[PDB]
This record gives structure tokens, C-alpha cells and sequence, in this order.
């Protein structure tokens, strides 16, 4: 948690529904957006922060929280616009002799800035005598080790936390939601939407030679006449479902 | 040296298919009949040419000596830049900081991976007994980066007299501040050209297959202005009206009568004694 | 070319601290498990510690557990090895090696194949 | 906490003949995937060590096809089909299944 | 906590319509059968007005 890893994510469509379809991710505290709603939403960059903490310190991964984790290890800003995912993992993260591969910063002169990482191990001079890099009276090592054990309490049992931040700021979106290709109804008049191209009319089968890179097809009065099927590289004419002036 | 770009540098301005129609677009193009900068290669040349708006890069290359391009404004790890190379059967477009050398060569010598931010891989853009023409329109718009391409045979040095459109090869939304580009190749008799695109209004003649078969510039000569006004290629005999001759202003004038009143600030600032 | 440069050697008295640093240049830093392996004077190798692609340590040697502290930084392509409780029996060379199998390229994630080795330092302790 | 041994401890080889070295462990290294996680390394004297074989018998990259690796369970063997004057140094076998990893005492090959 | 609110519902609301039913919410392909659990959200959560 003191040396939390950050995996920048881009150039990719994220199937959030997959992880939303998994009970083990019981703790899915998000803030500022809805998981279902964002599955049809886009962002420029996504950051995936992962680390392991104890059972009951999951609350500290939240805006406006305090504690050893929140002040010295991993601080979320007040204006957090992302999600928090945390689950218990007693099997892998823990051990029968206790795990020593885990550390949490206990002492630090000042609270972290949001999303600041600190991996420097410098004795926390609490007194007024310099420590010179050796532990002692009023001289403490910054980190300490979690004693994760199989028989430990739930509040002390291990816990893996994944925090997703979304920042679509002045950047060509590189991450959108995978809105499943819905059905296609031909020869029956419908309302259609084809990759941001959404008119009204009846879909049909086309025969007009289409250059491969070409997408749309415009007639005289810049009318959307032909549309490339987004999945299959075929073409669908759009001629309004048959009509002809009615006179009595 | 200088040469003549007779009718070259026409790229599909839009992914919009058409048929047998004419579409008077208005976008950044390379004007017709322009003096383009000509180079060729013991003697060589490799400056850092400015990427003003858009470069119609041309390369009458016998055997694929030109090896990628480098773009940016500083190119010394200070500013985020990019590098495009052409491996034997693949290409890489990366966006990192870089530090180069005077003579980077292979049997390279530079910081390929430094504070990187974007990567790209694709098929070899430079496909492959003719000095195959390799036209490429490099341009950036609205924070996006566009390239175009063409690969045509060349018999035996000056640009041909023919019209060939340029498909949009690959798009890439990088969007970084760029000012000066540099070509890259290896020698161990090849020409690379650099034109400069300028805002311009064109006419294009889409064929029955959505392919361009001819183009006409509006602002070239009077007859072309007619053609672009009637929205037609052939022009019937007559007298047409095309535009409006107008003179432009020369300098700037501001006027005000002699000024007589000045605020008595000195009496406050230069006062001998201030109040308590 | 791939480069692994380590620094931090020097004579230090017992009961002090040190911080070796290994710098990588020539590959994507976040798709290879780094390792720290000692090399005692005129003896065989001995594994010390390691780190996965996601900055998660994979345990240290049994006889050294309790003092060493490894940390990773993918942004600077920098690996560090804080050393505590220095004793006379910790004088040896130290190489930083890299894994061979890129992550998710094939069951579990790889940690084997220490192929590329930089020239180790000469950390020593005496009084 | 696994201890491995090698045999022979030190054997003289002459250029132009095969040689065989055996590495033995305490616990079988057969994983659920069925792959052996023992790897063979050659630490030439005066130079940084090099990788020779990884994943039991899968040949490392850039080495000639004169090396062969065999064995499974708790016994693995390394055979040099043809030895030459550049095949002297120290050989080790390293585990990669149960952390922490270990390196064998080492076999010393000379002329 | 005298005041609460809803955030998950199968379909949005109607003008001048006050949805009030206390019906368990199914967010997954599997039902809930009136029992709390995965994809089982009570329709109303409470604000922490501090
Ligand atoms: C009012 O009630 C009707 C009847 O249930 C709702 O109509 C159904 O809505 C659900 C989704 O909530 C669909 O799955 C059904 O196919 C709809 N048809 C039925 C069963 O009538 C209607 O949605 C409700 N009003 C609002 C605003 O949701
Ligand atoms: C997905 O799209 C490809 C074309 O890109 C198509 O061949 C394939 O059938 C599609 N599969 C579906 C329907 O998901
Ligand atoms: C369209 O391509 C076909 C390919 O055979 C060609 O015959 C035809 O002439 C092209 N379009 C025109 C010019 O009508």
C-alpha cells in the first residue's frame, strides 16, 4: 500500500460488466458515476491502482477519510470521480508462517497529497536528535509488516483493493464501453444508429461498389444513402420505406 | 533545387463515399504548379525542415533506402515527440522522449525508449524493377495526426504528368505541438521531396466508384475560377462573373485633438510631507 | 541495446544502511520480473530477492529475511534494494537480472529465466 | 526451503566428447501445468553468468544446439553433445517453483 | 438518515411520477427471489448528510 502500483490503461475497450458479474468483488464502492451508466461512456485515460490491505481498513480508501492508509499510504482526493473495488483474499495473500512481503507506512512528517506515492525509507526523526539512518529512541523505520495469517481475524484478514480513476481531459478518448452490437432489422421501417450516424428509415441490402475505407454514402442533397454495417463490412441502403403521393 | 508539382497531392478529404458527383471541398491542400524543394544523394543532405502545415513528401526511390521520419520541434528529450520507422516487414510509430546522435546507423544509436507515452505497430508502409513512387501526405488537424499514401511504378528525375489520389493510410490521434520534421534513411541516387500545404479550395471529380479521377483548383487561374464557379469541368463560351475585385487597407491611423489636461498625480506622489 | 546498470557499492561499517539502485534501459520496464542475486567472493551464487511486473515482491532468502527491503518504480525504470542490519557476512557482488517470458504470453505468471545480467557492484563491510 | 544437489561435483572433460551432469532436488517440481521449473545456468569464471536452459528442456535463445536437457520428477540431466575449448566454467541448476529460489553448489568443468 | 434516495432501477421515471415500491433490484442475469446478495440491491440507500 505504501508502494502502490499504477497501471495506466488506454487504446482499449473495457468490458466493465465482466467484473460487475462477479460476487467476490463484493465491495464495489463507486463515487460520481454509475457502473452500468459508464459502460456506454468514454474516457481519455484510465488508471488502475492495486494494493493489499487488512480487512477493516477498506473504508480508508475513500474521499475525505483519515488514518495510516489514508494519510501516509494512499490518499484519494475530495473530488474523486471513480470507483473502488476491494475483496478478501485469505488464500493467496496470506501464509502459515505469516507474510513478510507486505508493508504499510506508519510514520511520516506530513500527510500525502492525493495520488502521491512515497517509497523512500528514511528513519522518521520524531525527536530532536538526528537518526543517521539507524533505528532507536525517537527514531523509527517508516514501514512495518502485516502479519497476515490464515487464522487471523476478518478485520485483519488480507484484502486486495483496485481503484479506477477516469480522466477524459482534452485528449482523444482511448477507452469506451463495449455497447454490444444490437440486432439488425431489414425491410421493416425502423429508427437506426450506426456508429454515431443515427437517422430514421428502413434498412435494406445494397449492391453499390463501396471502397473499403469509405463508410457512409451521400446522395445529392448530402443525404445519408449508404451505410457500412459496423461488424460485417457490408453495405445497407437507406431508402425511406416505400412511399408515393396519395391522391383520391 | 526547385521543380514543378504539376498536379499532385490530392488526398480523400473525407471517408464519405460518392458517385459521379463533384464536391467543392475547402481544406488544407498543396496548390498546383508549385516550386517544391528537391534533394537527392557521396553527396547528401539531411537538415531539419519546418513542418509548417502539411508536407507532400515524395520519394522516387529505386530500392527502399528511406527509413522512416522524425517529427517534432526540439527532438532532444525536452519535448514529447515521435519516431516512425520501417522494419523489414513491420513499422513502429512511438511517442517518447529521445536523444539522437550525429551519425546513427546500423551494420542504431539513440534513446529509443525514454519517458514514452504511445506506441504503434503495423504492416510495412513502404511495400518492397522501378523506382516506385511513394507519396505521403503528413498532416495534423484538431489534435489528430493524418498520413496518406500511394505506391505507383516510375519509369526512370522529375515528377510525372498524371493524377493519382491518396487513400488515408492510417490515422493516429496524438495531438502534440510540432514545428520541424526530419527524414531518416541509410547509405552503405535517391530523391526526397517536401512541399508545403496551404488552405485552399478544390474541386474533385468522384468517379462511378467513389474514386477520384480529376481535380480542379479554384484559385489558380481565371478559367479555373470559372470552372469552380459553374461547378463544372468543361466551360461553355460566354462571359461569366466569378468574384469581386477589392483593394485592401494599407496601414493604421488613430486621431485625437491635442491633449491639455494631466491629472495632478505629482502633487500627491512628490508631496513634501504626507499626512499621518 | 538492453542495459542493466547498478550502483551503490562502497565500504560501510556494520550496523548501517545502504541502498543499491539498478537502472534498466532498452525494453518495456513493466513486462519483466526483476531479480536481485548476490555473488559472494570466490563462491557460488545465492538468490536474494525479486519483484514481479506489478511491483509485488516474491519473498527474500531465508537467511536474510528481516532486514532487506526491495522496491520498484516503473515510471523511472528504477529498482532499489534498501539494506538494513549490515553484518560482515553481507560482503559480495550483486547483479540485477531480468526474466525472459513476457507477462501473459504463455498458466500462472512467469518468474524464471534470469538471462541478462549487469556487472555487479562490490559492496563490502569491515571495520 | 528445498535443497538441490548436483553430480559429479567436479569432472574433467576433453574437447570432442559428450558430458553429462545431473541435478537432483528434494520435492518433485512437476506443476499443475506439467512443466518442470528447473533452469540450467553457466557462470563462466571472470564473467557474469549466462542462461543455458529454462523450463526444464526448452533451449534458451542465442545458444547453439550442442546442449541437451532431459529428466523429470526429481532428476534432471544436462548433456553437451560436443564439448570444445569454450565450455569451461561452473554450472548451476536453479528452482523456480517454490519461493525462495535456490542455486546448487555447482559443478566445475575444466580441460 | 431521515432522508434516503434511489440509484438503481430497471427503467427511468415518468414526469410527475413518484416511484415508491420497495422491490429488490436485479442487476445481473440471475434473479434475486427477494433475498439480499450479489446483484441484489435494496432500491433505496441513505445519504450521510454531515
Ligand atoms: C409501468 O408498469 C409497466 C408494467 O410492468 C412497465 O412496463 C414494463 O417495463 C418493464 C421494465 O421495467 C419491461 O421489462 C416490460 O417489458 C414492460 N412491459 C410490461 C410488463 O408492461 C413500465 O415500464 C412501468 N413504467 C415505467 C415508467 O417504468
Ligand atoms: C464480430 O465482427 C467480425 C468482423 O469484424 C465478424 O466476422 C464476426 O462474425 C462478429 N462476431 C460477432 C457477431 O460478435
Ligand atoms: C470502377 O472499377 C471498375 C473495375 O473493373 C472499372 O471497370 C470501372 O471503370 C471503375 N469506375 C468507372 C470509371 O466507371
Amino acid at each position: 500500500v505504501y508502494a502502490w502500483n499504477r497501471k495506466r490503461i488506454s487504446n482499449c475497450v473495457a468490458d466493465y460488466s465482466v467484473l460487475y458479474n462477479l460476487a467476490p468483488f463484493f465491495t464495489f464502492k463507486c463515487y460520481g458515476v454509475s457502473p452500468t451508466k459508464l459502460n456506454d461512456l468514454c474516457f481519455t485515460n484510465v488508471y488502475a491502482d492495486s494494493f493489499v490491505i487488512r480487512g477493516d481498513e477498506v473504508r480508508q480508501i475513500a474521499p475525505g477519510q483519515t488514518g495510516n492508509i489514508a494519510d501516509y499510504n494512499y490518499k484519494l482526493p475530495d473530488d474523486f470521480t471513480g470507483c473502488v473495488i476491494a475483496w478478501n483474499s485469505n488464500k493467496l495473500d496470506s501464509k502459515v508462517s505469516g507474510n513478510y512481503n507486505y508493508l504499510y507506512r506508519l510514520f511520516r512528517k506530513s500527510n500525502l497529497k492525493p495520488f502521491e506515492r512515497d517509497i523512500s525509507t528514511e528513519i522518521y526523526q520524531a525527536g530532536n536528535k538526528p537518526c543517521n539512518g539507524v533505528a532507536g529512541f525517537n527514531c523509527y523505520f517508516p514501514l512495518r509488516s502485516y502479519s497476515f495469517r490464515p487464522t487471523y481475524g476478518v478485520g485483519h484478514q488480507p484484502y486486495r483493493v483496485v481503484v479506477l480513476s477516469f480522466e477524459l481531459l482534452h485528449a482523444p478518448a482511448t477507452v469506451c464501453g463495449p455497447k454490444k452490437s444490437t440486432n439488425l432489422v431489414k425491410n421493416k421501417c425502423v429508427n437506426f444508429n450506426f456508429n454515431g450516424l443515427k437517422g430514421t428509415g428502413v434498412l435494406t441490402e445494397s449492391n453499390k461498389k463501396f471502397l473499403p475505407f469509405q463508410q457512409f454514402g451521400r446522395d445529392i442533397a448530402d443525404t445519408t444513402d449508404a451505410v457500412r454495417d459496423p461488424q460485417t463490412l457490408e453495405i445497407l441502403d437507406i431508402t425511406p420505406c416505400s412511399f408515393g403521393g396519395v391522391s383520391v | 533545387a526547385y521543380t514543378n508539382s504539376f498536379t499532385r497531392g490530392v488526398y480523400y478529404p473525407d471517408k464519405v463515399f460518392r458517385s459521379s458527383v463533384l464536391h467543392s471541398t475547402q481544406d488544407l491542400f498543396l496548390p498546383f504548379f508549385s516550386n517544391v524543394t528537391w534533394f537527392h544523394v557521396k553527396r547528401f543532405d539531411n537538415p531539419v525542415l519546418p513542418f509548417n502545415d502539411g508536407v507532400y513528401f515524395a520519394s522516387i526511390e529505386k530500392s527502399n533506402i528511406i527509413r522512416g521520419w522524425i517529427f517534432g520541434t526540439t527532438l532532444d528529450s525536452k519535448t514529447q515527440s515521435l519516431l516512425i520507422v520501417n522494419n523489414a516487414t513491420n513499422v513502429v510509430i512511438k511517442v517518447c522522449e529521445f536523444q539522437f546522435c550525429n551519425d546513427p546507423f546500423l551494420d542504431r544509436v539513440y534513446s529509443s525508449a525514454n519517458n514514452c507515452t504511445f506506441e504503434y505497430v503495423s504492416q510495412p508502409f513502404l511495400m518492397d524493377n522501378f523506382k516506385n513512387l511513394r507519396e505521403f501526405v503528413f498532416k495534423n488537424i484538431d489534435g489528430y495526426f493524418k498520413i496518406y499514401s500511394k505506391h505507383t511504378p516510375i519509369i526512370v528525375e522529375d515528377l510525372p504528368q498524371g493524377f493519382s489520389a491518396l487513400e488515408p493510410l492510417v490515422d493516429l490521434p496524438i495531438g502534440i505541438n510540432i514545428t520541424r520534421f526530419q527524414t531518416l534513411l541509410a547509405l552503405h541516387a535517391a530523391a526526397y521531396y517536401v512541399g508545403y500545404l496551404q488552405p485552399r479550395t478544390f474541386l474533385l471529380k468522384y468517379n462511378e466508384n467513389g474514386t477520384i479521377t480529376d481535380a480542379v483548383d479554384c484559385a489558380l487561374d481565371p478559367l479555373s475560377e470559372t470552372k469552380c464557379t459553374l461547378k463544372s469541368f468543361t466551360v461553355e463560351k460566354g462571359i461569366y462573373q466569378t468574384s469581386n475585385f477589392r483593394v485592401q487597407p494599407t496601414e493604421s491611423i488613430v486621431r485625437f485633438p491635442n491633449i491639455t489636461n494631466l491629472c495632478p498625480f505629482d502633487e500627491v506622489f512628490n508631496a513634501t510631507r504626507f499626512a499621518s | 541495446q538492453v542495459q542493466l546498470l547498478e550502483s551503490g557499492g562502497g565500504l560501510v561499517q556494520p550496523g548501517r544502511s545502504l541502498r543499491l539502485s539498478c537502472a534498466a534501459s532498452g525494453f518495456t520496464f513493466d513486462d519483466y520480473a526483476m531479480h536481485w542475486v548476490r555473488q559472494a567472493p570466490g563462491k557460488g551464487l545465492e538468490w536474494v530477492s525479486g519483484v514481479s511486473w506489478n511491483s509485488g515482491t516474491i519473498g527474500y532468502a531465508d537467511s536474510v529475511k528481516g532486514r532487506f527491503t526491495i522496491s520498484r518504480d516503473n515510471a523511472k525504470n528504477s529498482l532499489y534494494l534498501h539494506m538494513r542490519s549490515l553484518r560482515a557476512e553481507d560482503t559480495a557482488l550483486y547483479y540485477c537480472a531480468k526474466a525472459v517470458e513476457m507477462v501473459r504470453g504463455l498458466g500462472a505468471d512467469p518468474e524464471y529465466g534470469m538471462d541478462v545480467w549487469g556487472q555487479g557492484t562490490t559492496v563490502t563491510v569491515s571495520s | 526451503d528445498i535443497v538441490m544437489t548436483q553430480s559429479p561435483l567436479s569432472l574433467p572433460v576433453t574437447p570432442g566428447e559428450p558430458a553429462s551432469i545431473s541435478c537432483r532436488s528434494s520435492q518433485s517440481l512437476l506443476h499443475s501445468n506439467g512443466y518442470n521449473y528447473l533452469d540450467w545456468y553457466l557462470q563462466k569464471p571472470g564473467q557474469s553468468p549466462q542462461l543455458l536452459i529454462y523450463l526444464g528442456s526448452n533451449r534458451a535463445s542465442g545458444v547453439p544446439d550442442r546442449f541437451s536437457g532431459s529428466g523429470s520428477g526429481t532428476d534432471f540431466t544436462l548433456k553437451i553433445s560436443r564439448v570444445e575449448a569454450e565450455d569451461v566454467g561452473v554450472y548451476y541448476c536453479m528452482q523456480a517453483l517454490q519461493t525462495p529460489f535456490t542455486f546448487g553448489p555447482g559443478t566445475k568443468v575444466d580441460i
